[PDB]
């Protein structure tokens, strides 16, 4: 079916991280370095684990 | 979009649909009560521990 | 139990009745065609635009979406089919001046005639204005205690005065709409209905009598033989009492003494139904209005209230009750309203029938269109529908005649009449011919 | 548009001042328990509140909002995301907004009816009057009371194929009782 | 017809009003079809309303409270519940009594129309019917009513009969029928069509 709700999908800033490189960073949710001003809510972590 | 989210369906038929806005968020207060000569108190709950 | 002309006669060769003389009597009957169609703005009604509100909707968009959709998808119905049926012909919309009807004064008084004095009370004066029966009818709406139309919104968000009621009733997402068809097309649409019983000739402006409108609509019941004088005076003057007797019973003024008809239990069907059909929009809407300070097992009965004495983690709970009981009181509104526009849909589909095969047509259907053989029928504008005048035909007098069916000569050939409905029979020694519609040998 | 909280009620609106005098109480509610109008005690004018988002009825031709048979003045509805010439027209009973300009535009195509206004393809209002005929008949198979004078007898004919609906039938529902009230 | 029904057809333009008796169709069968999965889906939603009571399901009271003082709170979920169903059932005889009005309407039109070229004007149409033709659509019959439509037209003067010598009457047997003369010749044709 459908359905309305108010879903965490207004993607800021996307990082994509190589699988190769180096699996290991940090995150802050305010004013990340990866990042240049903005501020969310979630990290939606995407994953094939 | 608006209308289409509370229609529940990509494509509209073509008529007449009641919409609106979302107001606002940041709005003035208004404060009117009968006039009276002011008698304010000032109490505080305190918890120590 | 019957009105012997027009229906099946199946009696031959005995001592038969058959009509002589007749009289017209003429019964109203009223059909509602049209309600006046509502939208109302779902997600206004059950919160006044409150930001926390609209977080909860999310929950029931189904049942909002078919509460829009039952009443919008009931109204385009409406205005798709009123506006294929309603047309006015603007050649015979001038042919519905009662002055028209008065001015044709060659040899007799042609566009008129000897029933001048019934139809004056049905035609508008001028090319454009409500006749003496509509202005006698809406002066018992008015007085029924009621009446506004003309219902601008522009005034409405404007604060220039405290609230009007109709005001009021916007500001809580319910739009009172205008009528689909107004007062003015109706009374244009019934002018050009009767215009088509004086204009026969497109290309030619000239005009027939009156006169010669119910001569022909005799003929299709019986063909008449020999017209006289005496026959029309008989037609006239019962049509022009019975106006005058439909006209007492509305706004009680005539020109009479005392006269106790049955003309009035044809009427009284009307004015009791007219006078329900003003008092049902202006009741359903208030009750649903005042739905709004029940506070269905909750603190208070206004939304912004609750939002300012409890936090967002349990005011949505006593604000849920706000919705779900508001919600049901949608649908309690909406059932009502959509059992009216599947029966006005029965009506309006009665309405049909009534205008094509009798208003412009004399149906042969017997009982339908009045109470026995339908000769004519006039209509006029009333609240939301037509109000029909259907004209019938009732016998007076009888003939006790011996009757056969056929001739058989010398015992060798037989002769059957090929019309069944014919009938042979002496009469004063000489052998005619008739119908056993009417006595006309 | 503020938030007011006026003698206990309690609502988003407008406010404005008018020139009307009532004598009597404090406020004036609605038939709904809203607040309408108030009387300041300290000076004899009143108020009137007026809600600040009224209802609008916005009408989509092929996934564009055309234009919104409004009530008040520049409600939005076409402004931006990121970041015109939006004209307002007068009806008798309502504004009008959307941006055409009453100039030249002579054709569109498709049309979204209502009682008398009409809007088509490029946002203009139309005025639906009544549809005018020749004579209010069709002048076969009807009854043709007229004989001795100069008539008028039809010659050519066509054809006309006008479709119609009928529904004849309702998928029933067999609903158990006892099923419904408690599951077993 | 068939350019405004899936938007496929051979021709340019054309703006007629052939649309406006298939847009009366189109906006019918799309409420038709949209009805009976609504009002089913409302009320089966109405079994999460605890109408005052602790919860949404009945197991789950009998397992909190024992049966002398449960049966207090399942009471308004069954009285709750009771009433939704009278609010299903009266709007779906609503439904039933009105489909009986429509589909004694389409035996009116099978057989008069369908069948029988019926001479009742206006109905079945619009105009002088002259046959129709059916098709299958989501409950309930498509018709297709072929009206006659006049173009052109003869004044003519007329008579209703003759008079010889002043001695003897001849009046017409049809009624419909009028004698015409027609250069120069005397012809006579129903008042329908213009078949001297
Ligand atoms: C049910 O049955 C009835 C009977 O069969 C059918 O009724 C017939 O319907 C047709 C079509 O509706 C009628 O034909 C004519 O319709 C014309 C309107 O359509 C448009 O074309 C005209 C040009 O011909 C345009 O002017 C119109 O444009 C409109 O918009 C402008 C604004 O820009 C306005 O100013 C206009 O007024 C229009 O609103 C449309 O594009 C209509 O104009 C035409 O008019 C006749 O009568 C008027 C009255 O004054 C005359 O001035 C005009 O000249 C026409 O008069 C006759 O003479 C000319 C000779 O030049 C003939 O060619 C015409 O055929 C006509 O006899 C007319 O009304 C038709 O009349 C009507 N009745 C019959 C017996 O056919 C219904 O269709 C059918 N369905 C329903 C639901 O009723
Ligand atoms: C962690 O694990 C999960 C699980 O494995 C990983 O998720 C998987 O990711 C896969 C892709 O990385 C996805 O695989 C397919 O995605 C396809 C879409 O892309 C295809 O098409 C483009 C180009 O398309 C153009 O041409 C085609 C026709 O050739 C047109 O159809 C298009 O419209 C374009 O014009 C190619 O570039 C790609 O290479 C792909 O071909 C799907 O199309 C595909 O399968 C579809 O068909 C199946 C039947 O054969 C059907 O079962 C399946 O559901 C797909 O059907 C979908 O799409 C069609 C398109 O028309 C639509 O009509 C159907 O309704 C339906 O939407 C594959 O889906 C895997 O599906 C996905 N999960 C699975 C099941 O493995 C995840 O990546 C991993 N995370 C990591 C490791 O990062
Ligand atoms: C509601 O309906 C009733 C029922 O028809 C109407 O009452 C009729 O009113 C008319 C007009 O007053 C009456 O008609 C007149 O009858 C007069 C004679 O009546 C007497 O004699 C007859 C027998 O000949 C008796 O049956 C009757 O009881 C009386 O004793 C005539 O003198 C009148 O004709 C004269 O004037 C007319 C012009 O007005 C000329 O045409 C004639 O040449 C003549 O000089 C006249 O026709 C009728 O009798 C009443 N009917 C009944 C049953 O009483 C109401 O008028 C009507 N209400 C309205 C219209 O508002
Ligand atoms: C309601 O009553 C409260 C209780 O008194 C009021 O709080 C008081 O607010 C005043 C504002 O001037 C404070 O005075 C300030 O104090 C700070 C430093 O505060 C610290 O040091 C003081 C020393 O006296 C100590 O009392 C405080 O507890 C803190 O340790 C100074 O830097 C300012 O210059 C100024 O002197 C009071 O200190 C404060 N009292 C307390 C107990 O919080 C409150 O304002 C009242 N609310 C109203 C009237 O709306
Ligand atoms: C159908 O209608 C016919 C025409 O009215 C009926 O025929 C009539 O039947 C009645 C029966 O009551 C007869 O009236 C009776 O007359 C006799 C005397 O008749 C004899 O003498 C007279 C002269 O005095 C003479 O004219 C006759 O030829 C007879 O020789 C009385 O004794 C009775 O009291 C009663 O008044 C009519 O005479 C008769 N008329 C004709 C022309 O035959 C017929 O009966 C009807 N059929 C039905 C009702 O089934
Ligand atoms: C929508 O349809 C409406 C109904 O058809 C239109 O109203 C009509 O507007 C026309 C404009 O031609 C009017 O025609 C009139 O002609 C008269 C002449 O009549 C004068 O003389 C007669 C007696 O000979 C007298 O009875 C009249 O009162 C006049 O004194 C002009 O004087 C009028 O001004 C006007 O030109 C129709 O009469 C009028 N119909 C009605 C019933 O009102 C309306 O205009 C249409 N709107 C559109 C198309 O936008
Ligand atoms: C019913 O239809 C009849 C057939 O059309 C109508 O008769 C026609 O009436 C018109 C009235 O405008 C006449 O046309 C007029 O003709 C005169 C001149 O006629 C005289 O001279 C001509 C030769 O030029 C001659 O043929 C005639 O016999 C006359 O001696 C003009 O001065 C006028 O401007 C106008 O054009 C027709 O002539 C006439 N035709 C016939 C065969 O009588 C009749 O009027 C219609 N009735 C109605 C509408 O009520
Ligand atoms: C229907 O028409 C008649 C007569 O028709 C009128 O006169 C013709 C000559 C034409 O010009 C027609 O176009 C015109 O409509 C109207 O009759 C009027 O009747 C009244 C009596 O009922 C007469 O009034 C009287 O007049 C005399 C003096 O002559 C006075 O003593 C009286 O006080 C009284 O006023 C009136 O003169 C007469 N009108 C004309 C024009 O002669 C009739 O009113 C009309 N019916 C309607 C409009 O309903
Ligand atoms: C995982 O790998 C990443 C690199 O892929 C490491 O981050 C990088 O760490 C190096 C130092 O080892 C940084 O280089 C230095 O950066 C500073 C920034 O001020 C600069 O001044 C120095 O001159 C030098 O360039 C590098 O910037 C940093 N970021 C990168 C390159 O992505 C990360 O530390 C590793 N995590 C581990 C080992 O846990
Ligand atoms: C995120 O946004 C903030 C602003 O809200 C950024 O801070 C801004 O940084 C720039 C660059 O340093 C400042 O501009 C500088 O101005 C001085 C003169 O005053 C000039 O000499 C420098 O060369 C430069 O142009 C800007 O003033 C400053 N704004 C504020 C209010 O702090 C911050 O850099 C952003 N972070 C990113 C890049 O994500
Ligand atoms: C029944 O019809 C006849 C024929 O039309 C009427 O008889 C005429 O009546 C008038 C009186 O109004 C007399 O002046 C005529 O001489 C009668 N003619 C004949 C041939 O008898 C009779 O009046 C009608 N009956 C009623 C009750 O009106
Ligand atoms: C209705 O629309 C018009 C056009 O937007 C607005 O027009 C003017 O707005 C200014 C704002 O100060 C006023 O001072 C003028 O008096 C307005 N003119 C009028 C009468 O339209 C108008 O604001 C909108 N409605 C109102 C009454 O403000
Ligand atoms: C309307 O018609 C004009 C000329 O007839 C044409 O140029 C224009 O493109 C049309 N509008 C459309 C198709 O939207
Ligand atoms: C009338 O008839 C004559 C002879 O039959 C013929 O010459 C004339 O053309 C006819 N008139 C017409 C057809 O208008």
């Amino acid at each position: 079916g459908r359905v309305l709700s108010s879903q965490p999908v207004f993607v800021q800033c996307l990082r994509p991280v190589p699988t190769w490189s180096n699996n290991t960073a940090v995150v802050h949710f305010k004013n990340d370095v990866f990042c240049p001003n903005v501020t969310a809510d979630v990290l939606r972590f995407n994953l094939n684990f | 979009n608006r209308i289409k989210c509370q229609q529940l369906k990509h494509e509209l038929p073509d008529g007449f649909y009641s919409a609106s806005m979302l107001v606002k968020k940041d709005l003035p207060k208004t404060f009117v009560t009968m006039p009276q000569f002011y008698n304010w108190m000032n109490v505080t709950l305190h918890v120590v521990l | 139990v019957d009105d012997s002309v027009g229906v099946i006669k199946p009696v031959s060769t005995g001592n038969i009745t058959i009509p002589k003389n007749f009289t017209v009597a003429v019964q109203a009957e009223y059909v509602q065609i049209q309600v006046k169609p509502v939208a109302v703005d779902c997600a206004k009604y059950v919160c006044n635009g409150n930001r926390h509100c609209l977080n909860l909707l999310t929950q029931y968009t189904s049942a909002c979406q078919t509460i829009e959709n039952s009443l919008n998808l009931g109204a385009r119905l409406e205005s798709l089919m009123l506006n294929d049926m309603i047309t006015v012909s603007d050649r015979s919309l001038e042919f519905a001046t009662v002055d028209k009807f008065n001015t044709t004064a060659l040899g007799g008084e042609k566009l008129g005639g000897l029933y001048f004095d019934g139809l004056s009370s049905l035609l508008p004066p001028r090319v454009g204005m409500r006749s003496a029966v509509e202005d006698l009818l809406f002066n018992k709406v008015v007085t029924s205690g009621l009446g506004t139309v003309d219902d601008d919104y522009k005034k409405c968000s404007a604060g220039t005065d405290v609230a009007d009621l109709v005001c009021a009733q916007y500001y809580n997402g319910i739009m009172v709409l205008p009528g689909v068809v107004d007062y003015n097309k109706m009374a244009m649409y019934t002018a050009s209905l009767i215009g088509g019983m004086a204009l026969g000739s497109i290309t030619s402006a000239v005009a027939v009598p009156f006169s010669m409108q119910v001569q022909a609509r005799l003929n299709y019941v019986a063909l008449q033989t020999d017209v006289l004088q005496e026959n029309q005076k008989i037609l006239a003057n019962a049509f022009n009492n019975a106006i005058g007797n439909i006209t007492l019973a509305l706004g009680k003024v005539s020109n009479a003494i005392t006269t106790v008809s049955d003309g009035f239990n044809s009427m009284a069907s009307a004015l009791t139904k007219i006078q329900s059909v003003v008092n049902q929009q202006g009741e359903a809407l208030s009750h649903l209005i005042s739905q709004l300070q029940k506070n269905f097992q909750a603190i208070s009965s206004s939304i912004a209230e609750i939002y300012n004495r409890l936090e967002k983690v349990e005011a949505d709970a006593q604000v849920d009750r706000l919705i779900t009981g508001r919600l049901a009181a949608l649908n309690a509104y909406v059932a009502q309203t959509l059992t009216q526009y599947a029966e006005v849909k029965a009506s309006r589909q009665l309405a049909m029938e009534k205008v094509n095969e009798c208003v412009k047509s004399q149906s042969d259907r017997y009982g339908f269109c009045g109470n026995g053989t339908h000769l004519f029928s006039l209509v006029n504008s009333a609240p939301d529908g037509l109000l029909f005048f259907h004209t019938v035909l009732l016998p007076t007098e009888w003939e006790e005649v011996t009757a056969w069916s056929g001739i058989c000569v010398n015992d060798t050939y037989a002769y059957l009449l090929k019309d069944f409905d014919h009938s042979i029979f002496s009469y004063n020694g000489t052998y005619m011919v008739t119908p056993r519609n009417m006595f006309q040998p | 548009c503020t938030d007011y909280n006026i003698y206990g009620f309690q609502g988003t609106g407008i406010i404005r001042s008018t020139t009307s005098r009532l004598v009597a109480g404090l406020y004036y509610t609605s038939a709904s328990g809203d607040l309408l109008g108030f009387k300041i005690s300290t000076t004899g004018e009143i108020f009137t509140v007026v809600p600040c988002d009224l209802t609008a009825q916005a009408a989509v031709i092929n996934d564009e909002i055309v234009g919104a048979i409004t009530a008040t003045n520049q409600t939005d509805l076409f402004e931006f995301v990121n970041h015109s010439t939006v004209n307002t027209y007068t009806m008798p009973q309502f504004y009008y907004i959307t941006k055409w300009n009453n100039g030249t535009s002579s054709n569109c195509t498709s049309v979204i009816t209502y009682s008398s206004f009409a809007i088509c393809n490029t946002g203009e209002i139309k005025y639906v009057n009544v549809t005018h005929v020749e004579i209010v008949d069709d002048s076969v198979g009807v009854i043709k009371p007229v004989s001795t004078g100069n008539i008028t007898i039809p010659k050519n004919f066509t054809v006309a194929v006008q479709a119609e609906y009928v529904q004849i039938q309702v998928k029933p529902v067999a609903v158990d009782c006892a099923k419904y009230v408690c599951n077993g």
